[PDB]
């Protein structure tokens, strides 16, 4: 609920992803 | 093609 | 999955797997939403055309999984249905509008490091998000291409795509409650759902707060990965109203 959207094995540990930017870089 | 799951859950 | 690759341990702790009792088969992808609710395609469960309804009792979720055909001892958790509800304006008939569905847990879902809800959007976050050109992501372990199976849970990112560049690209009837993802033919880079990968969710991490948001669900493509066609997802947020109904009403 208010944890919704973040990953214990990433946002929880400030860890991202191998691939999360491209969708950042999209954002424009 | 699938392992089999614990029977616990098929009952 | 088309052209996609495998998904990182705890890269999408929401995915869950629609699984048959008898025989035991991947029937769809869904999505977490809190410990006693998951978000699916109404076609995962209603569609008449290929002799599908399923009732509660047919069906099982998988929550917490990576491999596709392994039972994962220790880290996946199986759950029982206690009911399933349709968008009452669900058209399987032409074009598959509204193809949403939410399925109650008879019982809580432990959360883990590999089992955690997804965000449903607001509106705000929904404007800002859902435009042409940013990408979201797609995942689940359905069909590699068209015309096999992935070992592992697949991902893919892909680019929302113009409103008139969808509806030009086939001859269904697209609404309102429905957006297309994927690359142009020109743009170099392919990818998208198949077979198998119904139900499942399109997921875009807002850069004003670093929360995954579901704002798709995987609904229908003519084919897969074929030039100038395109993914179509279910609008969660154009349906938002119905689901917080059903979950205010029998939750
Ligand atoms: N075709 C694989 C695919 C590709 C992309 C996406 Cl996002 C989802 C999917 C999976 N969804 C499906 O396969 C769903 C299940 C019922 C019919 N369906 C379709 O995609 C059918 N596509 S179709 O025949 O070319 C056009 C169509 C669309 C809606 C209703 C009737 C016909
Ligand atoms: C599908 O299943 C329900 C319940 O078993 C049934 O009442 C309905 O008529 C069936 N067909 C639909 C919804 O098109
Ligand atoms: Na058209
Ligand atoms: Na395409």
């Amino acid at each position: 609920e208010a944890d919704c959207g973040l990953r214990p094995l990433f946002e929880k540990k400030s860890l991202e992803d191998k691939t999360e930017r491209e969708l950042l870089e999209s954002y424009i | 093609d699938f392992e089999e799951i614990p029977e616990e859950y098929l009952q | 999955i088309v052209e996609g690759s495998d998904a990182e341990i705890g890269m999408s702790p929401w995915q869950v797997m629609l699984f048959r009792k008898s025989p035991q088969e991947l029937l769809c992808g869904a999505s977490l939403i809190s410990d006693r609710w998951v978000l699916t395609a109404a076609h995962c469960l209603l569609y008449p055309p290929w002799d599908k309804n399923f009732t509660e009792n047919d069906l099982l979720v998988r929550i917490g999984k990576h491999s596709r055909t392994r039972y994962e001892r220790n880290i996946e958790k199986i759950s029982m249905l206690e009911k399933i509800y349709i968008h009452p304006r669900y058209n399987w008939r032409e074009n598959l509008d509204r193809d949403i569905a939410l399925m109650k847990l008879k019982k809580p879902v432990a959360f883990s490091d590999y089992i955690h809800p997804v965000c449903l959007p607001d509106r705000e976050t929904a404007a800002s998000l859902l435009q042409a050109g940013y990408k979201g992501r797609v995942t689940g372990w359905g069909n590699l291409k068209e015309t096999g199976q992935p070992s592992v849970l697949q991902v893919v990112n892909l680019p929302i795509v113009e409103r008139p560049v969808c509806k030009d690209s086939t001859r269904i009837r697209i609404t309102d409650n429905m957006f297309c993802a994927g690359y142009k033919p020109d743009e170099g880079k392919r990818g998208d759902a198949c077979e198998g990968d119904s139900g499942g969710p399109f997921v875009m991490k807002s850069p004003f707060n670093n929360r995954w948001y579901q704002m798709g669900i995987v609904s229908w493509g003519e084919g897969c990965d074929r030039d100038g066609k395109y993914g179509f997802y279910t609008h969660v947020f154009r349906l938002k109203k119905w689901i917080q109904k059903v979950i205010d009403q029998f939750g």
